[PDB]
């Protein structure tokens, strides 16, 4: 996922975390690897 | 002094990522169950398993 940082700009404090959790839990679920770039905090 | 936290207390494990809280909090956890006691890990970023 390149850059999960513009998903900063169009969300809330709260959705965007929200959203970023439910895409890493899915994809641990599934067992994917899951890379993530960013341009940091608790993320 | 006296060799180790009081019972009744709060411990506060502030640090940054990649520091080590998880594993001191693990570490205190341990010695609860070794001892014969019963403890709880509320994790809110990771899996027991991963734990
Ligand atoms: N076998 C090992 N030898 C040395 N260091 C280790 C080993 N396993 C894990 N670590 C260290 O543990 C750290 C992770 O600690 P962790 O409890 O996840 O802290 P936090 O959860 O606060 O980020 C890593 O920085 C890593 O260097």
């Amino acid at each position: 996922l390149d850059p999960i940082s513009a998903f900063t700009e169009s969300g809330d404090r709260l959705e965007v975390q929200s959203m970023l959790l439910r895409i890493v839990d899915f994809l641990k679920n599934r067992g994917i690897t899951g890379i993530f770039t960013h341009l940091d905090a608790g993320l | 002094a006296g060799g180790g936290f009081f019972r009744g207390s709060s411990i506060l494990v502030s640090g940054v990522a990649g520091a080590g809280k998880s594993s001191l909090a693990a570490h205190f956890a341990a010695a609860a169950c070794a001892r014969g006691e019963r403890a709880m890990y509320f994790s809110f970023e990771e899996a027991a398993d991963q734990a």
